[PDB]
RNA sequence: UUGGCGGUACUUUAUAUCCAUCUAGAGGAGCCUGUUCUAUAAUCGAUAAACCCCGCUCUACCUCACCAUCUCUUGCUAAUUCAGCCUAUAUACCGCCAUCUUCAGCAAACCCUAAAAAGGUAUUAAAGUAAGCAAAAGAAUCAAACAUAAAAACGUUAGGUCAAGGUGUAGCCA
């Protein structure tokens, strides 16, 4: 998946940049998981670092 | 003998048997043996001063040698990894994306038309397939000839967008054939804000209905799968669409077409009625939105408001505001578009 | 059908040269001969020897010059000199050319007891006639 | 919407041709020669038109590929666990051809169509266009013509030829 294909990027809750990514600019409601095509696993860690 | 010995481009003729009696009306592969051959080398290693080696070395005039048992086993080992690599490199290639499946040809990329007349390039516009046809017709050259039909759309993604058919006997013609034609046919659609349609557009072409809704931003794309490749194109970002009776591909895309480019802007309607156009969103709450004025003479006469509207309403659209449960179907999770 | 020495039609893409584009009903008409000898000549002697030693001419500078000869190369003898005139391509550095006439020329000196020289003109590519 | 063949037997058409007209033949006898058959220990291929004095502008030996019998085993070459192989498949092919045939078609790239499965002509002209291949022209038969030669695309017959030669695949190496 897009997160697990680069090592590099890292989930954590100061890496707001990558965090925005998964947020709608317009209604600010975090993607579902098969919108972005990210696995269960990181999906639920990214929702719990954007929190 | 020596005098018995033929060409390559002969043994290769013979041998692949393409020109014959089955081939015709119903593998070997060519290959090029001269491909690593540097003149001047030969199986025994022998060195050939302005041939195969320097002229001169260090300043010094080189003579005739021949390379050691153990030198040449190298080289000819060497060779071996050289040709074992190029067969490699035969093998791979670089993949190309998929379309809407991995066997079909609608919604694979062709590239940009060609270049026009006067150098005219067109590295902006995207190609797109839509439908691919191999039809054989009844032609005294084959029996049954062969054709390859082939529907494309272009489109820059800025509001410039056209579609043509391309018609040949090789599929290759085809496309060139349909997406120079295209380039000819360039629709202009005109979208709200650069992101979606003007306002709701239904209309039938032919047995092919289509409905379009304008959408907020951040909707995307919700529409049948050949509507979201020209919706790129065109590009429309936010939209949905459904599509009913026949599924021709032709009727769908003139259709789509026809629809998106009769749309009235919101500055024609201003003209056309000479009133005000105001927008109100519910995420700005009462502020009234002005987004386009009369050119001319603003009216002072209000349009009628009915109390109720003798608007024709479709049942599919009513349907879900009255309660009734949707299909199992209806706003699943998908990729986003 | 007649099969000899017609390059048949393709569709187009073909590139053929001035010689290739003549079938034989044009040799002596529009295409001259590429061998130029006294041999065939009426009260001549010695046509077997002079037909051989072409074949072999034309297959040994084939192989000397491998993927360099840009069209067939012309013989002409006169008196016990004979003179080798081929079209080559510009592929080869300029050297290797005049080692290749030099070891083309002596050995083929020594092999039929004749002076030999070798003319070379160079293109650029092989020249089209017609596309067919 | 096309393609086909059906009984296209209908009207014009062939031009040394379908019948008619004309001349000399074949069909009978004797031989010469090819083929089939019979047959031999004893080639092969061609074998309706488009095989049958055919590959052969050529078999007493040689030629020879066949049969019987005896003999050789690194056995043409610079080298090679290699040389050699007329061993099977022309239904894997190259090559060179027969055939319709001196038949007239084959037509790439563009352009147009209220969509096109296709079509694209009107000359007092209405969407077709500008280039090739064949034909024509040109050249040959040593003035000129005519005639004769040569030329004749794409397909048709998996037509003929692995035995002109080369070659894919499989088979044989005391
Ligand atoms: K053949
Ligand atoms: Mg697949
Ligand atoms: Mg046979
Ligand atoms: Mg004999
Ligand atoms: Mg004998
Ligand atoms: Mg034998
Ligand atoms: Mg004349
Ligand atoms: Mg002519």
């Amino acid at each position: 998946c897009p997160i697990c294909r680069d090592h590099k990027l890292h989930v954590d809750f100061r890496n707001v940049k990558l965090l925005e990514q998964f947020v709608c600019a317009h209604t600010g409601i975090i993607f579902h998981a098969p919108y972005t095509g990210v696995c269960m696993k990181q999906h639920k860690k990214l929702t719990q670092a954007i929190q | 003998s020596f005098f018995t010995k033929l060409t390559a481009e002969e043994l290769w003729k013979g041998a692949l048997a393409e020109t014959g009696a089955g081939a015709r009306k119903g593998k070997k592969k060519r290959k090029d043996l001269n491909r690593g051959q540097i003149i001047g080398e030969g199986r025994s290693g022998f060195l050939w001063p302005g041939l195969n080696v320097p002229l001169i070395k260090s300043g010094v005039v080189q003579n005739i040698g021949q390379r050691s048992k153990e030198e040449q086993q190298k080289v000819e080992a060497t060779m071996v990894e050289q040709r074992e690599e190029w067969d490699r490199k035969r093998k791979i290639k670089v993949k190309r994306e998929r379309g809407w499946s991995g066997n079909t040809w609608g919604g694979v990329s062709i590239g940009p038309p060609d270049p026009g007349p006067n150098g005219e390039t067109y590295e902006d516009f995207d190609t797109r397939i839509l439908e691919v046809r191999n039809v054989f017709n009844m032609t005294a050259k084959e029996g049954r000839k062969k054709s390859v039909r082939v529907l494309v759309a272009v489109g820059n993604g800025n509001g410039a967008a056209g579609f043509a058919i391309g018609k040949a006997a090789d599929r290759g013609d085809a496309f060139r054939k349909a997406k120079n034609r295209a380039i000819h046919y360039l629709h202009y659609i005109e979208r709200y804000e650069g992101h979606t349609i003007f306002h709701d557009i239904s209309l039938r072409f032919k047995r092919t209905q289509i409905r379009m809704k304008k959408q907020p931003r951040g909707y995307g794309l919700r529409c049948h799968r050949a509507i979201i490749t020209i919706c790129r194109l065109i590009g429309i970002k936010d939209m949905y669409a459904r599509v009913t009776g026949s599924m021709n591909m032709l009727n769908l895309t003139r259709g789509l077409f026809h629809g998106l480019a009769r749309q009235e802007t919101h500055q024609h309607l201003a003209d056309k009625k000479g009133l005000h156009v105001v927008e109100f969103r519910e995420e700005c709450g009462p502020l009234p939105i002005v987004v386009a004025s009369p050119h001319g003479a603003l009216s002072k006469e209000p349009e009628p408001e009915p109390e109720v509207p003798d608007t024709k309403l479709d049942w599919q659209d009513v349907k879900a505001m009255q309660g009734l449960k949707r299909s199992v179907w209806f706003n699943l999770k998908r990729p986003a578009t | 059908k007649n099969r000899a020495a017609r390059v048949r039609v393709a569709k187009g893409n073909k590139p053929v040269s001035y010689e290739e584009a003549h079938a034989p009903h044009y040799i002596a008409h529009r295409k001259g001969w590429l061998s130029l000898h006294t041999g065939n000549l009426d009260g001549e002697d010695h046509a077997a020897e002079r037909t051989l030693e072409d074949v072999f001419l034309r297959k040994f500078m084939m192989g000397t010059f491998p993927g360099c000869l840009a069209d067939q190369i012309v013989l002409k003898r006169r008196a016990n000199q004979v003179d080798i005139c081929a079209l080559v391509l510009r592929q080869l550095p300029a050297h290797k050319f005049y080692f290749l006439v030099g070891y083309s020329e002596t050995l083929l000196s020594h092999f039929y007891k004749c002076p030999v020289r070798l003319h070379l003109q160079t293109v650029p590519s092989k020249v089209v006639y017609k596309y067919i």
